[PDB]
């Protein structure tokens, strides 16, 4: 039982770590996409200022 | 586009009104000169009326 629990805890660690890595990938993807949304936002806001300023 | 179109519509209107302003102003000076001439010819003939009348 300790050994199976170990294989399962190791599996859980494997999966938790797979999830750490898969999420780290995803967190980074949302951080990168966030930076892009923020850059696009700064761009949209600058364009908004240009359009609004044109107006 | 609405403030620019507006500006262009207004520039067009402003120009129509500016031309009408200058057209009416130039023509006013002429209408005034016609009034001066109209009054002038009136006076020449009215004065003849007075002269002929005096005679």
């Amino acid at each position: 039982d300790a050994q199976e629990k170990l294989e399962l805890a190791e599996k859980k660690a494997t999966d938790a770590e797979a999830d750490v890595a898969s999420l780290n990938r995803r967190i980074q993807l949302v951080e990168e996409e966030l930076d892009r949304a923020q850059e696009r936002l700064a761009t949209a806001l600058q364009k908004l200022e240009e359009a609004e300023k044109a107006a | 586009d609405e403030s620019e179109r507006g500006m262009k519509v207004i520039e067009s209107r402003a120009q129509k009104d500016e031309e009408k302003m200058e057209i009416q102003e130039i023509q006013l000076k002429e209408a005034k000169h016609i009034a001066e001439d109209a009054d002038r010819k009136y006076e020449e003939v009215a004065r003849k009326l007075v002269i002929i009348e005096s005679d």
